[PDB]
C-alpha cells in the first residue's frame, strides 16, 4: 500500500542521521561495535556505513552505491549517502497530496541532463599554466592539514608528502601503497619518510643480537616456511627401551638442516624473513655473516618487500635460484621513535613505500593518519583525471542556482520538482557548517548574495567563518566526484521511493 | 460469503500486480531462509519465490506458470486480467446473478474475442531474421521493465539472435531456435555502451594454465574429456600406495611417462584444446604447457550439452582415445581482457556456425545487473513466437488491443439475446484495468486521459469505411503532450501468439474461482 | 574395465544377434517400398 512508501523514507532517515555529522574532516565521528567485540573509530564513510549490515532492503542500496563511490572515485562516500536521502525526505509532503510517485522520480532524471552538461562548463583543465611541480604538491597540501593541530608543524610535512607521490609512478596511483604505523611516544615533527618497511618490535626478551645495524648492501631473500629448532610453545615427548637413546630422538633435523645453514653462507643474503615465527637457530649462524632478519613478520609486509626488490618467494632454501635475490642500496636501523626499527632505503624498484608518524599517544596519530589519507586522495586524482573543479561548497551552490531558473522556464509539474531539487541541494555546505560550528542560516542567506553576481567560483571558508573563494583557499575537488555521485544519488533515490512493499521470509 | 472474501483476498494480491506492468515496474527484494537474495522483475519467477498460502491464489499462480512455459511472455497481462474478472463478477453475484450464467456467458465472449483477433492483424513478420527487424518485436518486450536500456539493449539482443539461425524460409518442418540458445552472463565492472555480442559461450574463469589462448590456425580441434587425468589403473579401488622407497622410483617416474605418452599421440593428431570434466592433476598441466594445449575445465555437466551442438564434439567415457570422427571443429578462439578481467571466450567465424550464442553484460550498478539478466530471458521466448503458430502475425500494444475490443464486445451484446448479455457487457469493461493502470501509475490525470482514449476509438465518420487514426494507444508521456499520440511512431506491436494465449488462459482463470463455492482444508 | 595401450568379448554376443538381424531385412521386405523394420529392444 502507500503506507509502505513512508515506512521506507523514514527508515533510511535514522541511517542518515547517523552519517550527517560524519561528513567534513571536522566532524563528528560514529563509534561502531562489531560482534567480534573490536573498536573501529574513522571519518571515511565507507568502512563506517559497512559495518551497519541494516536488515532494511531499501538500506542495502546505500551500502552498494557506497562501494562503487569507494572503488571508481574513493572519496565522497558520505556526501553520497546523504545527497540520496535528503532527496527522498524533501519528497515525503508531496506524496500526501495525491502526486504519484513516478512524476517525482522522473523529475528527478530532467534535472541530471541539465547537471552534465554544467560540470563541463565548470570544469577548468590547467596543469603548467600558474603552476609547477612543485608549487603544485605544496600549495594542496597545506589545505588538508589545516585546522588541525599538524598546522603549525605542517612546514616539515609537505616536505615530507611531496616525495611520496614523486617516489611513484605519476600515471598508476594508489594509496594504500604508502604505508601508516603508529609509534607511541616522540615529538610530531621527528618523523621522516621511508621507501621500506618497518617493524613492530614484537621481542621485549633480552640477552642476545649483538650485532651493529649499519650495512652496506644488504641481499634479500625471501622464505615461505619456517626454518627453527628453539620453539616456546610446543615440547617433544620420549619414550623408548634404551636409556642412551633418550637423546637422539628429538635430533630427526640435524642433517637437512645443518646443510642449510651452510647454504646462506654460500648464497649471502643479508635478510631473511617468513611470515610464521622464526626461533634462535636462524638468528645463531647470521650474526657473523652479518645477515639481519626479522621473526613474526605480517603477510602484508612480505607483499610489499617482494615488489621492492623485485624477488620472489621460495619454499625452501635448497633449489633458489639467482635471480629470486635482491640488494638495496642502504639498510639503516635507528631509534627514531625511542626504539630500533628497521627500514630500506635506496630501492630504484620499489612499488610501495611506508610514511612513520610519532606523537605522545596513538589516538592522536590516527587523527594524523586519517588527514594524510585526504591530501593523497586529491593527488590521486589530479593526475589522471585532469579536470579539476573547485570543491568545498563551491560547485555546490552553482548547481542550485541554474536549476532554479530552469524550473522557470519549464511548465508543467517539473517546475516544482527540479525547484525542491536545487532547494535539496542546500544540505552539503549547511552541514558543513554544523559540523565545523559555523551558523548554517547566516551564511547561506549572505552567501546568496555575491553568487547571484555572475562569479561562480565561490566557495565556503574552512578556516575563518565568512565568505569567500576556494580558489585563493586552495580547496580543490577532481571532477570525478561531481558526475559519479550525482548518477549514483539519482539512482539510489529513484529505487527506494518506488518500493510499494516490503516482503521478508522468515525460516 | 466465502467467495467474496476470496475476490478481497486476492485484491490484496491484485494491487501488487498492477504496480508490475508498465514502465512503473520494480524488482522486489525477497530474502530466503537460506540467507540468499533473488532479485527479479519477472512476475512469474517472483512467484516461485514467494509462498502462497490460499489455494485459490495457486489457480492464478499455475495460470501464471503456463504463460512462461510455453510463450514466456505476458504473464503480467493474465494475472491482472483474470483479476479484474472477479472484481466486475462480485456485481453480479451480489444482484442475484448465479455464476452458472456468468461461466457460461465467458464461453460465448471467449468465442466472439477469438474470431476477431484475425481481422485486428496490422502488419506481417517476413521472418527476414534481419538486425532492423529484429527491433520492433524486441522493443516492447524490454519496455515496461527497465527505462532508458531499450535502446542498448535492442542491439545486443537482436544481433545475438541472427548468429545462432541458419539461412533458411519458408520452412516450419524442422525446429531451429530454443530457449536454451541464449545464454546471459554478468561481471563487475563496465557500462552497457561498451557491452559487446559474442557468437558463443563466454568462460569468466580462468585458464589455470601458463598458455592464455590458441593461434590463428582454421578449424581448432577440441576434445571433451570426462575422465580425469591420471594413470591408467583399475577402475576398482586402485589407490596408489608406498611401501618402501625403493618402489618410490619406479612409480613416480611412472606416472610422468604414462601421461606424456598420452598426450603426445593426442597433440599429433591436432587437437589444441582439451576439455576435461573433472580433476587436473599437478603433473598434468606441466606437458600441456609445452605443447601449446589450451587448459579448460568444465565441472557442470550442463554446459557440455549446449558445446556438443557447436564444434560436434562428444564426451569421451575414457582417456587417450583421440577418435578423429567424435572431435570438434571451431574456427577461432582467443583469450581478451572484458569488463577489467583476462578470460578466456569461445567464437567463431565463417563455419561450424554456433546454435548457441551468449550476451555479456557490463555495468556499475549490482542491482540493474540482474534486472537486465531476467530481462533477456522474456525476451528469448518472443522469438520462439515466430513459429507457424501465428509467429507472422501481431496486433498494436500499449493499450489499444483492449480498448479496441470494447467496442466489438458491446456490439455483439445486444445481438444475443437472453440472460447472457449481463456477462458479455462486463466482460468489455472488464478490459477497462489495463488503460487505467498505465494511467494511474504515471500519475497522469483519470479525468484527462481516460475520456480520450474512448473517443480515439469511437469517432462519427460520414460513412462505411473507417478512416483517421485506430493505432492510438494508452501514452505515458513524460515531457509533454495533448490528449494521446499514434503508437505507430515507436512501432510498439504485440504478437498474436501471445495475446491468444494468454485470453484463454486467463478465461479458465477466473473460471475456477467462480465455480467454487465451498473450500474444506486441514492443518498440516 | 577393458584398458589397451579387449572390446570383442563385449561385441561378441552383440554382434552374433545384429548380424542377424540386418540379414532379415536385404532377404525380406527388401525390395517392397514404403514398409520399415521396428526393433523392441526393451
Amino acid at each position: 500500500g502507500k503506507g509502505q512508501i513512508i515506512s521506507n523514507i523514514n527508515a533510511c532517515v535514522a541511517v542518515q542521521e547517523a552519517l550527517k555529522p560524519t561528513l567534513g574532516p571536522l566532524g563528528s565521528d560514529i563509534l561502531i561495535v562489531t560482534s567480534n567485540q573490536k573498536t573501529t573509530i574513522s571519518n571515511d564513510g565507507a568502512t563506517i556505513l559497512k559495518l551497519l549490515d541494516v536488515v532494511h532492503p531499501a538500506a542495502k542500496t546505500l551500502v552498494d552505491i557506497s562501494r562503487a563511490q569507494d572503488a571508481e572515485v574513493g572519496d565522497g562516500t558520505t556526501s553520497v549517502t546523504i545527497l540520496a536521502g535528503e532527496l527522498m525526505k524533501e519528497a515525503k509532503p508531496f506524496l500526501e497530496e495525491g502526486i504519484s510517485s513516478h512524476l517525482i522520480m522522473k523529475g528527478y532524471r530532467k534535472a541530471v541532463s541539465l547537471a552534465v552538461e554544467k560540470i563541463n562548463e565548470l570544469a577548468v583543465d590547467i596543469t603548467s599554466e600558474k603552476s609547477s611541480g612543485r608549487e603544485l604538491l605544496e600549495r594542496c597540501a597545506r589545505t588538508a592539514m589545516s585546522s588541525k593541530l599538524i598546522h603549525n608543524n605542517a612546514d616539515f610535512f609537505v616536505k615530507m608528502c611531496v616525495d611520496a607521490v614523486l617516489s611513484l609512478d605519476r600515471n598508476d596511483l594508489d594509496d594504500k601503497l604508502i604505508g601508516i604505523k603508529k609509534i607511541p611516544g616522540g615529538a610530531m615533527e621527528e618523523s621522516l619518510f621511508i621507501n621500506g618497511v618497518a617493524f613492530k618490535k614484537t621481542f621485549s626478551y633480552a640477552g642476545f643480537e649483538q650485532q651493529p645495524k649499519k650495512f652496506n648492501n644488504p641481499k634479500i631473500l625471501s622464505l615461505n616456511v619456517e626454518l627453527e629448532l628453539k620453539a616456546e610453545k610446543d615440547n617433544a615427548e620420549v619414550r623408548v627401551e634404551h636409556v642412551e637413546d633418550y637423546q637422539a630422538i628429538v635430533d630427526a633435523e640435524w642433517q637437512l638442516i645443518f646443510e642449510k645453514l651452510r647454504q646462506v653462507e654460500e648464497t649471502g643474503a643479508n635478510i631473511v624473513l617468513s611470515k610464521l615465527p622464526i626461533g634462535d637457530l636462524a638468528t645463531q649462524f647470521f650474526a657473523d655473516r652479518n645477515i639481519f632478519c626479522a621473526g613474526r613478520v605480517s603477510a602484508d609486509d612480505m607483499n610489499r618487500v617482494i615488489q621492492a626488490v623485485g624477488g620472489s618467494i621460495q619454499s625452501t632454501t635448497s633449489d633458489i635460484k639467482p635471480e629470486h635475490l635482491g640488494t638495496c642500496a642502504l639498510f639503516e636501523e635507528m631509534q627514531i621513535g625511542s626504539e630500533r626499527y628497521n627500514l630500506f632505503q635506496g630501492c630504484p624498484q620499489a612499488k610501495t613505500c611506508t610514511l612513520l608518524l610519532r606523537g605522545g599517544a596513538e589516538q592522536v596519530i590516527a587523527e594524523v593518519e586519517r588527514s594524510l589519507h585526504d591530501a593523497i586522495m586529491i593527488v590521486k586524482r589530479a593526475l589522471q583525471n585532469k579536470l579539476i573543479v573547485a570543491g568545498g561548497g563551491a560547485t555546490e551552490m552553482e548547481v542550485s542556482k541554474c536549476l532554479r531558473d530552469y524550473s522557470k522556464t519549464i511548465a508543467g509539474k517539473q517546475q516544482m520538482i527540479i525547484n525542491a531539487f536545487a532547494k535539496a541541494l542546500e544540505v552539503i555546505p549547511r552541514q558543513l557548517c554544523e559540523n565545523a560550528g559555523f551558523d548554517a542560516i547566516e551564511i547561506l542567506n549572505k552567501l546568496r548574495l555575491a553568487h547571484s553576481k555572475g562569479e561562480k567560483w565561490y566557495g565556503v571558508v574552512f578556516e575563518t567563518e565568512n565568505i569567500g573563494d576556494n580558489f585563493a583557499k586552495f580547496v580543490w575537488e577532481p571532477a570525478l566526484v561531481k558526475i559519479n555521485a550525482l548518477n549514483s544519488a539519482t539512482e539510489a533515490t529513484n529505487l527506494i521511493l518506488s518500493v510499494d512493499e516490503t516482503i521478508t521470509n522468515k525460516g | 460469503g466465502q467467495i467474496i472474501k476470496s475476490i478481497a483476498a486476492i485484491r490484496e494480491l491484485h494491487q501488487m500486480c498492477l504496480t508490475s506492468m508498465g514502465p512503473c515496474g520494480r524488482n522486489k527484494i525477497i530474502v530466503n531462509h537460506l540467507g540468499k537474495i533473488i532479485i527479479t522483475n519477472d512476475a512469474a519467477t517472483m512467484l516461485r519465490e514467494l509462498d502462497i498460502v490460499h489455494p485459490a491464489v495457486k489457480v492464478l499462480v499455475m495460470a501464471t506458470e503456463q504463460q512462461k512455459i510455453d510463450m514466456g511472455d505476458g504473464t503480467n497481462l493474465v494475472m491482472i486480467l483474470a483479476g479484474e474478472l472477479l472484481n466486475v463478477s462480485e456485481k453480479l453475484i451480489s444482484m442475484g446473478l448465479s455464476a452458472v450464467e456468468i461461466i457460461q456467458g465467458y464461453n460465448m465472449a471467449r468465442k466472439f474475442t477469438l474470431k476477431e483477433l484475425d481481422e485486428m492483424v496490422v502488419g506481417e513478420i517476413t521472418d527476414k531474421n534481419d538486425k532492423n527487424e529484429l527491433l520492433k518485436m524486441i522493443k516492447p518486450v524490454i519496455s515496461s521493465k527497465k527505462y532508458g536500456s531499450e535502446d542498448i539493449l535492442s542491439e545486443l539482443v537482436s544481433e545475438a539472435v541472427s548468429h545462432v539461425l541458419p539461412v533458411a524460409q519458408q520452412a516450419g518442418e524442422i525446429p531451429y531456435f530454443n530457449v536454451d540458445s541464449i545464454r546471459v552472463v554478468k561481471i563487475m565492472g563496465g557500462s552497457l555502451s561498451n557491452s559487446t555480442v559474442i557468437k558463443g559461450m563466454v568462460f569468466n574463469r580462468e585458464p589455470e594454465g601458463h598458455v592464455k589462448s590458441l593461434s590463428e590456425d582454421k578449424k581448432h580441434k577440441v576434445a571433451v574429456f570426462t575422465c580425469p587425468l591420471d594413470i591408467a589403473n583399475t577402475e576398482t579401488k586402485g589407490t596408489v600406495l608406498l611401501h618402501n622407497a625403493q618402489e618410490m622410483l619406479d612409480f613416480s617416474k611412472g606416472e610422468e611417462k604414462q601421461i606424456d605418452a598420452m598426450m603426445k599421440e593426442i597433440a599429433d593428431m591436432g587437437v589444441e584444446c582439451i576439455v576435461a570434466g573433472a580433476g587436473v592433476g599437478e603433473l598434468a598441466l606441466h606437458y600441456l604447457n609445452r605443447y601449446g594445449i589450451l587448459v579448460l575445465k568444465v565441472p557442470s555437466k550442463f554446459e557440455l550439452r549446449r558445446l556438443c551442438r557447436v564444434c560436434g564434439a562428444t564426451p569421451l567415457p575414457r582417456l587417450g582415445a583421440p577418435t578423429p570422427e567424435e572431435l570438434g571443429l571451431v574456427e577461432t578462439v582467443k583469450t581478451m581482457e572484458i569488463g577489467g578481467d583476462r578470460v578466456t571466450v569461445f567464437k567463431q567465424e565463417q563455419g561450424e556456425i554456433s546454435r548457441t550464442s551468449t550476451i555479456i553484460l557490463r555495468g556499475a550498478t549490482q542491482n540493474n545487473l540482474d534486472d537486465i539478466e531476467r530481462a533477456i530471458d522474456d525476451g528469448v521466448a518472443a522469438v520462439k513466437g515466430l513459429m507457424k503458430p501465428s509467429g507472422g502475425k501481431l496486433l498494436p500494444g500499449a493499450g489499444a488491443t483492449e480498448i479496441e475490443l470494447i467496442s466489438r464486445i458491446t456490439k455483439y451484446g445486444e445481438r444475443t439475446p437472453g440472460l447472457l448479455q449481463l456477462a458479455i457487457k462486463q466482460f468489455a469493461v472488464a478490459f477497462e484495468v489495463v488503460p487505467r493502470t498505465l494511467a494511474e501509475t504515471a500519475g497522469l490525470d483519470v479525468n484527462e486521459v481516460l475520456p480520450n482514449l474512448y473517443a480515439a476509438h469511437n469517432v462519427t465518420e460520414p460513412g462505411a469505411v473507417k478512416t483517421d487514426h485506430l493505432y492510438k494507444g494508452v501514452d505515458i508521456d513524460g515531457e509533454s503532450d495533448e490528449g494521446v499520440k499514434d503508437i505507430r511512431e515507436e512501432n510498439i506491436y504485440d504478437m498474436l501468439a501471445t495475446k491468444k494465449f494468454a485470453i484463454n488462459v486467463a478465461t479458465e482463470a477466473a473460471t475456477t474461482v467462480l465455480s467454487i463455492d465451498q473450500i474444506i482444508m486441514a492443518k498440516k | 574395465g577393458f584398458f589397451y595401450s579387449l572390446a570383442a568379448s563385449e561385441r561378441k554376443f552383440v554382434d552374433a544377434k545384429l548380424k542377424k538381424i540386418i540379414d532379415l531385412k536385404n532377404e525380406v521386405c527388401g525390395m517392397d517400398p514404403d514398409k520399415g523394420f521396428v526393433i523392441i529392444n526393451q
